[PDB]
RNA sequence: UCCCCUGCUCGGCGCCGGCCCGAAGCGUUUACUUUGAAAAAA
RNA sequence: UGGUGACUCUAGAUAACCUCGGGCCGAUCGCACGCCCGGCGGCGACGACCCAUUCGAACGUCUGCCCUAUCAACUUUCGAUGGUAGUCGCCGUGCCUACCAUGGUGACCACGGGUGACGGGGAAUCAGGGUUCGAUUCCGGAGAGGGAGCCUGAGAAACGGCUACCACAUCCAAGGAAGGCAGCAGGCGCGCAAAU
RNA sequence: AAACUGCGAAUGGCUCAUUAAAUCAGUUAUGGUUCCUUUGGUCGCUCGACUUGGAUAACUGUGGUAAUUCU
């Protein structure tokens, strides 16, 4: 009777058709456009979008003017406004189902780093996050699948320990300085 | 302590019995009034 | 430099000590040792530097914050009455026996194996 | 099981004990006392989770047998003593007293009270007994056998006892138009007025209780604690006065507090 | 979308032995349907 | 007197009983000090007949379990069904005795057999319905080779308690003596298959 | 320390062999009974010594069996 968690779930799903032309072309287009690593990421984004769509459909099939419908509908709309995939104009339950994988993919931290101008390419943004150069609200982030909120967009800048934004220079700078000192004598 | 609490309970029981007897006599008088009137 | 902002202060008259949470903000430095933060709590809370006990320091990601516990007692022997002994062993005010569990268990079983006066002599 | 149980698992604890999961295997099983296992609260749970005076299981023991805590006017040295409904707890040195009342949700709540209100305790009579030499007896909901009661105390009344002498000072009669609250079930902590009392021969006699704002609900006869005579309560009610705010008004109040706090 | 088309022994919301309101206590039984109680935690 | 929906309920009165293996009504211990003419006091610890409460346990009420007709009738003075009166049991009761009547279940599947059957909260897949699993951390039950019997104790038919049987097995001067890892580590066997 | 006395070892831990209205689940009842400990009550209600008795531990001394948490 040890005291552990024993709670876990799978965050992605595998399609029943492994070899189709249009599906593989679409996921390859998404991966090459937004600089992702493998198809497990877009599969997990499809999984969470399917979960959100299923929840919205389950709320829509329940009758109007009920407290549970209003509570979970307004909770879902406030949540998706807080992510930033919707605006206050389209604050409706039926407008949830007209979403796309694109709207969930624009809120990635890698996409925001490439879009604001910190990086030159989306893959350069990914490897720039991986070497701990990007911080937000005084906390460094080393992971590319970070979902930034709407209020957290304007806090994106370089870190206080990265040499790009002011700090100690890296390994190649000090080694080349020591090489220049050795060459100069 | 036993003697004091027994005396206090006897006094309280006597007062409540007197009040209940007065209310019973009032109800008997009310029955006599509704019988006459 | 490094500066200290105490958080969640409360007093405990039931046990004559003061509970608070200390967050250590050291931009550019490593993790602070417990002795030097004990001297900072001494020069901040106007008490002697041998009554304060600190533990539970946990660094954050990126190395800007380090939060943890720290306790200040009113007097030294009041701290000696009501405290776990291993923290006093960390702070050098206590000594504990260095006997392993299997030796003590074997000695107890061998003492159980005999009766009388010989129990006190079979186990050395 | 060949005998009584002496352990109690953490996930087998009642929910109103209000614990966590990933701390330990076991939970504090209380010592036997006036209150039931699923309806009481251990002293270690209160002192270690609510008041935050102690952090481990040894500090609670040191405070407990240091003779610092008094339970209904009597000092207790058991760390797992069952504390239940309106158990008056007192700290003599820092001058604080707490009254245990169920709040608007299904749990206990910390409620600091003045010492003048800490001298008495409202409690519910359970059954009426007759002793050996014709002595009437009362059995109270926290198992307080009281000799020679008032002749007008019936089965479901509420008496007020001074904690220094053990005698009855004043009482509340069970009748419609009295302030009442529920102890157990889906409803817990709601303060209301008794209106109807349906009698079913051979089963539970349900009642009907109306809130002060327009809500109504039905509970059983055993799930009744009478606390007032009319509208004025005889004890200090906790925050919100037990109104059972629904999820929409709770969300609106939390959003208003978040907007005002900034 | 609102209200109206089961009968009888004691009393409090009001008056001058006379009216209304309520109630100790009874009202052809089922399934179906809506509400309420309780229905351990994870 | 008091109460229940309802007592052969509690309380009251009369006449007795009160077991020698016997109901209680204190031949116990510590700290701080003492007032009033040797008597007299404060707070505790322990023990005790009874009463309620707490932890429960136990026996019962209603409903709900996988497959099989190449199992269609089953039980019945070796209790099966019920009645009377008792024994025993903490209590009701064929639980068991002595006497009576022939009863009781069954095609709406009793009975008999099988199960790679501990039961449930649950898990996997899943449009809507479903199918499969649940030895396994929380709840209840059963066992410590397998039947049988018992002391102590409030609570055990207890097995890290005892007593005999068989299977298996240790030491020995051969007279005897000593045990049950389906506890934690570990080893052998068994294995497709599982660690300090 | 030892030892007498009192209390606990009937809790916890492991397994699924037996068991197909049996176990178990929800719902009831003990007005058909026992309950360690805790809590509260009762503990000068009875009409009849300013502290009693002898046994055993631990201990001392002396022994047997090849051998035991044996005597």
């Amino acid at each position: 009777p040890v005291a552990r968690s024993w709670v876990c779930r799978k965050t992605y799903v595998t399609p029943r058709r492994p070899f189709e032309k249009s599906r593989l072309d679409q996921e390859l287009k998404l991966i090459g456009e937004y600089g992702l690593r493998n198809k497990r990421e877009v599969w997990r984004v499809k999984f969470t979008l399917a979960k959100i769509r299923k929840a919205a459909r389950e709320l829509l099939t329940l009758d109007e003017k009920d407290p549970r419908r209003l509570f979970e509908g307004n909770a879902l709309l406030r949540r998706l406004v807080r992510i930033g995939v919707l605006d206050e104009g389209k604050m409706k339950l039926d407008y949830i189902l007209g979403l796309k994988i694109e709207d969930f993919l624009e809120r990635r931290l890698q996409t925001q780093v490439f879009k604001l101008g910190l990086a030159k390419s989306i893959h350069h943004a990914r490897v720039l996050i991986r070497q701990r150069h990007i911080r937000v609200r005084k906390q460094v982030v080393n992971i590319p699948s970070f979902i930034v909120r709407l209020d957290s967009q304007k806090h994106i800048d370089f870190s206080l320990r990265s040499p790009y934004g002011g700090g100690r220079p890296g390994r190649v700078k000090r080694k080349n300085a020591k090489k220049g000192q050795g060459g100069a004598g | 302590k036993n003697k004091e609490e027994a005396a206090e309970y006897a006094k309280l029981l006597a007062k409540r019995m007197k009040e209940a007897k007065e209310k019973r006599q009032e109800q008997i008088a009310k029955r006599r009034r509704l019988s006459s009137l | 430099t490094v500066t200290i902002r105490t958080r969640k202060f409360m007093t405990n008259r039931l046990l004559q000590r003061k509970q608070m949470v200390i967050d250590v903000l050291h931009p550019g430095k490593a993790t602070v040792p417990k002795t030097e933060i004990r001297e900072k709590l001494a020069k901040m809370y106007k008490t002697t530097p041998d009554v304060i006990f600190v533990f539970g320091f946990r660094t954050h990601f990126g190395g800007g914050k380090t939060t943890g516990f720290g306790m200040i007692y009113d007097s030294l022997d009041y701290a000696k009455k009501n405290e776990p002994k291993h923290r006093l062993a960390r702070h050098g005010l206590y000594e504990k026996k260095k006997t392993s569990r299997k030796q003590r268990k074997e000695r107890k079983n061998r003492m159980k194996k005999v009766r009388g006066t010989a129990k006190a002599n079979v186990g050395a | 099981a060949r005998g009584p149980k002496k352990h109690l698992k953490r996930v087998a604890a009642p929910k109103h004990w209000m614990l966590d999961k990933l701390t330990g295997v076991f939970a504090p099983r209380p010592s036997t006392g006036p209150h039931k296992l699923r309806e009481c609260l251990p002293l270690i749970i209160f002192l270690r989770n609510k008041l935050k005076y102690a952090l481990t299981g040894d500090e609670v023991k040191k405070i407990c047998m240091q003779r610092f805590i008094k339970i209904d006017g009597k000092v207790r040295a058991d760390i797992t003593y069952p504390a239940g409904f309106m158990d008056v707890i007192s700290i003599d040195k820092t001058g604080e007293n707490f009254r245990l009342i169920y709040d608007t949700k299904g749990r206990f709540a910390v409620h600091r009270i003045t010492p003048e209100e800490a001298k008495y305790k409202l409690c519910k009579v359970r059954k009426i007994f007759v002793g050996t030499k014709g002595i009437p007896h009362l059995v109270t909901h926290d198992a307080r056998t009281i000799r020679y009661p008032d002749p007008l105390i019936k089965m479901n009344d509420t008496i007020q006892i001074d904690l220094e002498t053990g005698k009855i000072t004043d009482f509340i009669k069970f009748d419609t138009g009295n302030l009442c609250m529920v102890t157990g079930g889906a409803n817990l902590g709601r303060i209301g007025v008794i209106t109807n009392r349906e009698r079913h021969p051979g089963s539970f006699d349900v009642v009907h209780v109306k809130d002060a704002n327009g809500n109504s609900f039905a509970t059983r006869l055993s799930n009744i604690f009478v606390i007032g005579k009319g509208n004025k309560p005889w004890i200090s009610l906790p925050r919100g006065k037990g109104i059972r705010l629904t999820i929409a008004e709770e969300r609106d109040k939390r959003l208003a507090a978040k907007q005002s706090s900034g």
